RNA sequence: GAAAUUGUUGAAAGGGAAGGGCAUUUGAUCAGACA
RNA sequence: GGAAUACUGCCAGCUGGGACUGAGGACUGCGACGUAAGUCAAGGAUGCUGGCAUAAUGGUUAUAUGCCGCCCGUCUUGAAACACGGACCAAGGAGUCUAACGUCUAUGCGAGUGUUUGGGUGUAAAACCCAUACGCGUAAUGAAAGUGAACGUAGGUUGGGGCCUCGCAAGAGGUGCACAAUCGACCGAUCCUGAUGUCUUCGGAUGGAUUUGAGUAAGAGCAUAGCUGUUGGGACCCGAAAG
RNA sequence: AAAUAUGUAAGAAGUCCUUGUUACUUAAUUGAACGUGGACAUUUGAAUGAAGAGCUUUUAGUGGGCCAUUUUUGGUAAGC
């Protein structure tokens, strides 16, 4: 609010503190990014390296989508299951009752293996995998089948 | 005259109070003051000055985080204190029992804690219970991994990511960060 | 509140130093030193008056 | 519920009985003092007897007064100006005498007068201008527990026990001495003596080692 | 100066302490007693302006 | 309301007084003001008067007398700053005077005892002063500065 | 029914500007506290 | 021969004259004097007396007198300037709003977060409620095809508040979050190594390298709001010659 | 070959002893680097000072300068 601004206080100096000597005038720089490679080089390189030309290859209609294809670690995936359901398995970890977990109907597209899910047998249904990811998860006696 | 040696009229530089408007938070401060002037425990004192600090020296710590200082040898039974909200972390399988004394606790944080029949406690309640700090464990979480200090120091070869907005190849990957465009960093 | 000075305030003067009111009841502060003639030798004269 | 006299009683006699360590205390340094003195002016009378020439030891203490204002001023003696403490004009400072201050000395003569204070102007800086550094602050000395609560760690339980550290160059002249706040004096009464004060003492100017003369102008300026 | 502290602090400690081993600076000088024997103070004045030459 | 009441207000008890040091000791007089002394009076009723003195009140005031039968000047209270004390001095001692006290001039015309103790002390001094001759003429005139007088440097 | 600016009346000052600062005389004017 | 004196210095020796000041508001301290009771100049003025009680002291104002005092605003090394604007007065008269942002801070919630495109509802542009999505965050690296974060108690060393144990205390040991320094391990890129095998050219285990990344290593973010700062906009207000 | 200026050092991140690790290195369990275990506390290693020390973020104005002593270049010289 107005009231809280610094012009309120600047009223009755001259300047608006802006300066005596170099004033507050339009465009002293140019405007915008002009002299990128000029007088405005040194804050570009540093501030900005990489900015100027090119790198790999262009893409004409790139459909994002076509990449869609999120990641979930080992991490969580236990998130995946309901919470009451979820205590009922860790405990009376087994083969022949061991939960399915959609990991494509919960929006994932790859399992990463980030760290240490328990003993517990899970059975992992995903679209893509980490080789850790499934080596971690046949550590405790579950597997992954690959879906669609 | 005088030739000063030290610039005169100089604020301390530390927070004296908090920021904040918060009464709840203004009475707790009421306390500690008190207890730190009456005491001379420690503990008392650092915790006042934890009140005082702002959103941002106050990171949140994890149940996980502090699942692991009890996990210290000799600490088991200390009763973990933090000056900040404590929030959850489903990265742990298996939390231990103790008193947590923060200002909050998440809805999550909480649950996990007492499902495992742990204690919540507030500093107040802490206070009465050890106005020493009494077999106190006082814990901070991460400062330095906010997403801000990740641009502090940004100069050639120091490494430390673009004020950037949008963020792909294309997006400030050429002269300057390659030996084939110009120059490296 | 109000700086007293011992060194004339006597009332405070004995209050830092006890050793002034005997000091003053002895007069000390005027001692008579021991009287005694030892005389210079001629070469310190000598030399003294010398061009 | 004692202590109505009670604990006054245990206090008021231990007080009594402090002063009289002070008193037995401020009984030797007079001894100490005068015999030492005495000896002296027999040591000089002893040799021209036996045609020979008594050369004091040099002097171990000197008192420093800052002459100038506080512009103009170069920057390497302005340091030192500063680590002695003198840093407004007229404000005096005692300074313990070796190779490693005398060259101190030095670098900044054109802005100072010193010299060798007596016992006389020693005990009457402290007695009437003599202040301490305790937590900061600067508190005037005037009660005797002021001492020993700060300096009677070192030994140093009074006002005398101070000055006798300071003229005698105490084993604890450095504490003793940074404990007393930087004196401040007054210009002199009498006046300077001289008609233009930066020149040298020599030369008819007031700056500089003035040697025993220190004692006429200070006194005049305290 | 290491070693030889090291030193005087046995040499001392084991001994009954008066240990005494930091540096001090240049001292002024004690009093003294000259003598005149075999040294009386020869007089000597300032010395007309000339020319060498 | 016009104006916001305050938060705060002073509380209307008065304090005491510190307990203060001030022992009221006696005056002591300048050496030249012993009775039997001729005083010159520089201010009041009767400046330029010369006067008996002859008793240092209670009040510090001294009790001077003209006496009221040479000068016209009767007994009295007269401020001992106000007064040059010269050098001659009449022997007193056959003059009551303990009679007279601060009491005595309390305010509370003139009291015939007023004017009958005028009379009893007048008549002892004027037995006196007409022991050195020309005492009462000099009794009877007023001092005053003549052109050159420098009065840091006459003797009185 | 402001101000610039004007008329009259009253008061005051003025030897090549006027106006201002500290201070006090003088004139005019007025608050308060006392009981 | 034996004194005096000058000169310099000392005395917690005595004593006179004069000026300014009187902060504080029970007591509490350190002392001094006395056989003692008491007393005191000892952690800041009291006693005694007078005059007026009102324009008397004091404020304001005008004038006079002593000393002093150039015209402001601006740009400038430098202005009272023989630099510029301003004869006077009123009224108007210049850093804004918006899009997207950095740092900081306050608040909600927190591995999440954001009701307000929309729906429901209404005392109707408000307040109240909400399904599905979406956005940012929770993963990086590579030009890309692609691959994708525990040797270890998520490591060792050193400092480290706090807390724990002993001790009357001084201290000694135990543990040590944040943070800092240093050496390592993990993920991608680059380079090398190329096992068990194979639709004989596919596959790429494994162990490495002065290489390299805006990475991992018990999450900190999302949102609203503020001051300051940034870019675009008439962009603080007034101004070209021109097209 | 000065004077004035100028680098480093004046300890616990120190000194000393016993003897582990390796793919480096040696003729060599030789060395080198990093260590485990042990011995000596504040006269623990000059002075003076220290209204404390360290650290992080972000942002203004500025980017015409002029003068004096001393050193000093150009110029006969200069309020150059
Ligand atoms: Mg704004
Ligand atoms: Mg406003
Ligand atoms: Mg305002
Ligand atoms: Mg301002
Ligand atoms: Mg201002
Ligand atoms: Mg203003
Ligand atoms: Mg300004
Ligand atoms: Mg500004
Ligand atoms: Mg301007
Ligand atoms: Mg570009
Ligand atoms: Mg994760
Ligand atoms: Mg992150
Ligand atoms: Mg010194
Ligand atoms: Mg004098
Ligand atoms: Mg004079
Ligand atoms: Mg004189
Ligand atoms: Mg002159
Ligand atoms: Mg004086
Ligand atoms: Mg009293
Ligand atoms: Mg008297
Ligand atoms: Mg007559
Ligand atoms: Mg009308
Ligand atoms: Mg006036
Ligand atoms: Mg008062
Ligand atoms: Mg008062
Ligand atoms: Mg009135
Ligand atoms: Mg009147
Ligand atoms: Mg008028
Ligand atoms: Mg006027
Ligand atoms: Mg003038
Ligand atoms: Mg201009
Ligand atoms: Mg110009
Ligand atoms: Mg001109
Ligand atoms: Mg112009
Ligand atoms: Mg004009
Ligand atoms: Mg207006
Ligand atoms: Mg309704
Ligand atoms: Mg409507
Ligand atoms: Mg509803
Ligand atoms: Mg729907
Ligand atoms: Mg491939
Ligand atoms: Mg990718
Ligand atoms: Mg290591
Ligand atoms: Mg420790
Ligand atoms: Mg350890
Ligand atoms: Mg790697
Ligand atoms: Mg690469
Ligand atoms: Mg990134
Ligand atoms: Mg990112
Ligand atoms: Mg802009
Ligand atoms: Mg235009
Ligand atoms: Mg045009
Ligand atoms: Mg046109
Ligand atoms: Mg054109
Ligand atoms: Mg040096
Ligand atoms: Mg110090
Ligand atoms: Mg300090
Ligand atoms: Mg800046
Ligand atoms: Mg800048
Ligand atoms: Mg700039
Ligand atoms: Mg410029
Ligand atoms: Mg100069």
């Amino acid at each position: 609010p107005s009231r809280f601004t610094k012009t309120r206080k600047h009223r009755g100096h001259v300047s608006a503190g802006k300066g005596r000597i170099g004033k507050h005038r339009k465009h002293p720089g140019g405007r915008g990014m002009a002299g990128g490679q000029h007088h405005h080089r040194i804050n570009m390189d540093k501030y900005h390296p990489g900015y100027f030309g090119k790198v790999g290859m262009r893409y004409f209609h790139k459909q994002q989508a076509h990449f869609w294809k999120p990641v979930l670690n080992l991490d969580k995936l236990w998130t995946l299951i309901p919470e009451d359901k979820r205590d009922q398995y860790l405990k009376s970890a087994s083969k022949e009752t061991a939960p399915v977990i959609d990991t494509l109907a919960a929006g994932y597209g790859k399992i990463l293996g980030k760290g240490r899910i328990p003993n517990v047998p899970v059975i992992v249904k995903a679209r893509f995998v980490s080789k850790l990811a499934e080596e971690k998860i046949r550590a405790a006696g579950g597997v992954v089948e690959l879906i669609a | 005259g005088i030739d000063h040696t030290s610039k005169q009229h100089k604020r301390s530089g530390h927070r004296t109070a908090p920021k904040s408007d918060n009464v709840y938070l203004k009475l707790l401060v009421k306390l500690y003051t008190f207890l730190a002037r009456r005491t001379d425990a420690p503990f008392n004192k650092v915790v006042l000055k934890a009140l005082f600090l702002s959103k941002i020296n106050r990171p949140p710590v994890s149940v996980s985080r502090i699942a692991r200082a009890l996990k210290q040898e000799g600490a088991a039974n200390k009763t973990v204190v933090v000056v900040g909200t404590v929030t959850d972390d489903a990265r742990i399988f298996e939390f231990p029992k103790t008193t947590v004394a923060a200002l909050r606790f998440t809805a999550g944080a909480r649950a996990k804690i007492v499902k495992a029949g742990g204690e919540c406690i507030t500093l107040d309640q802490l206070a009465v219970r050890a106005p020493k700090g009494q077999n106190t464990l006082i814990l901070r979480g991460p400062r330095n991994s906010r997403e801000a200090v990740r641009h502090f120091g940004m100069g050639p070869h120091k490494g430390k990511a673009p004020r950037i907005l949008s963020t792909g190849r294309k997006f400030e990957r050429a002269r300057g960060r390659r030996r084939s465009k110009g120059f490296k960093v | 509140v109000l700086k007293k000075n011992p060194l004339k305030n006597k009332q405070v003067l004995l209050r830092l130093n006890p050793y002034a009111k005997v000091f003053a009841a002895e007069k000390l502060g005027s001692k008579k030193a021991e009287k005694t003639g030892t005389k210079p030798a001629a070469v310190f004269t000598e030399t003294l008056k010398h061009d | 519920a004692e202590q109505v006299a009670a604990e006054r009683a245990a206090r008021k006699a231990a007080n009594k009985e402090k002063r009289a360590i002070i008193l037995e205390r401020n009984a030797a340094y007079q001894k100490e003092y005068e015999t030492a003195e005495r000896n002296i002016i027999q040591a000089k009378r002893d040799a021209k007897a036996a045609g020979s020439y008594y050369v004091e030891a040099q002097h171990k203490l000197v008192f420093v007064v800052r002459i100038k204002g506080i512009n103009k001023i170069p920057p390497k003696p302005r340091k030192v100006l500063q680590l002695l403490r003198l840093t407004r004009i007229n404000s005096g400072t005692f300074v313990k005498v070796t190779k490693a201050t005398l060259e101190l000395l030095k670098l900044i003569e054109p802005y100072v007068a010193y010299g060798y204070p007596s016992y006389s102007t020693i005990r009457q800086l402290v007695y009437k201008r003599g202040f301490g550094k305790i937590n900061k602050q600067r508190v005037p000395l005037s009660d005797n527990a002021i001492i020993e609560a700060n300096l009677g760690k070192y030994g140093i339980l009074s006002i005398d026990d101070l000055i006798h550290e300071i003229i005698t160059v105490g084993p604890h002249f450095k504490q003793a001495n940074n404990f007393l706040w930087p004196f401040k004096l007054s210009n002199p009464s009498g006046g300077w003596g001289v008609p233009r004060k930066f020149k040298h003492f020599i030369q008819g100017g007031s700056f500089g080692n003035r040697e025993e003369f220190i004692n006429k102008l200070v006194k005049s300026m305290n | 100066r290491v070693k030889a502290n090291a030193a005087k602090r046995a040499e001392a400690k084991a001994q009954g302490v008066a240990v005494q081993l930091k540096r001090q600076p240049a001292q002024p000088r004690e009093s003294r007693i000259v003598s005149t024997e075999g040294n009386v103070p020869q007089t000597l004045a300032p010395v007309p302006y000339e020319t060498f030459i | 309301s016009a104006q916001k009441a305050p938060k705060w207000y002073p509380s209307e008890d008065v304090a005491a007084l510190k307990k203060t040091r001030k022992a009221a000791r006696p005056q002591k007089l300048r050496a030249s003001l012993v009775p039997g002394t001729v005083l010159i009076l520089l201010a009041g009723r009767f400046r330029g008067k010369r006067v008996v003195y002859l008793k240092h009140l209670e009040d510090n005031t001294l009790l001077i007398s003209g006496p009221f039968k040479v000068n016209g000047v009767p007994l009295r209270r007269v401020n001992a700053r106000y007064v040059i004390a010269t050098s001659t001095k009449v022997s007193v001692e056959g003059v009551n005077v303990e009679k007279f006290n601060v009491e005595y001039f309390a305010k509370e015309e003139i009291k015939a005892e007023r004017v009958e103790d005028q009379k009893v002390v007048d008549k002892a001094l004027i037995a006196e002063i007409k022991k050195t001759p020309l005492l009462k003429q000099y009794l009877s005139a007023s001092f005053s500065l003549k052109n050159g007088d420098k009065p840091h440097m006459l003797k009185f």
